[PDB]
């Protein structure tokens, strides 16, 4: 699924 | 947070490594070495003394994912925290990243506020 993450998002599903 | 802490800045791209440097030493840290691609900086890491890796994602002779890999695998690298620099943001890579034990994860082009944020929470997730 290439999709774009924002770096909100990104801080999300990775902690 | 030692300001003696020495990095590893991996990308294949020379200006690149330059900003990153920059944006270091702008927080501080200036013990910085550099390496071209995972290859290179393995053969670098071998010589032990390394305690924060910056890698870049996307490179030639072994990638940022496989480096994680390598380094998370290898008993005396296995602790070394490391932070994920790439261009794109992939949802795949993040989960795959974060799968493989990558410390964090920056998408750039970043300000050394958003670096010096995501070292701060690396340090503090783990002792530093
Ligand atoms: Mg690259």
């Amino acid at each position: 699924g290439d999709s774009i993450l924002s770096q909100a998002e990104i801080d999300a599903l990775l902690n | 947070a030692d300001k003696e802490l020495k990095f590893l800045v991996v990308d294949d791209f020379s200006t690149m490594r330059r900003i990153v440097r920059n944006l270091l030493k702008e927080l501080g840290f200036n013990n910085v070495e550099e390496a071209e691609d995972g290859v290179d900086a393995l053969n670098k890491l071998q010589a032990g003394g390394y305690g924060f890796v910056i890698s870049d994602w996307n490179m030639p002779n072994m990638d940022g994912l496989e480096l994680l890999k390598t380094i998370r695998a290898d008993g005396a690298m296995s602790a070394l925290p490391v932070l994920m620099v790439t261009a794109e943001a992939k949802k795949e890579n993040i989960i795959a990243a974060a799968q493989a034990g990558a410390s964090g994860y920056v998408v750039k082009p970043f300000t050394a506020a958003t670096l010096e944020e995501k070292l701060n929470k690396i340090f503090e997730k783990l002792g530093m």
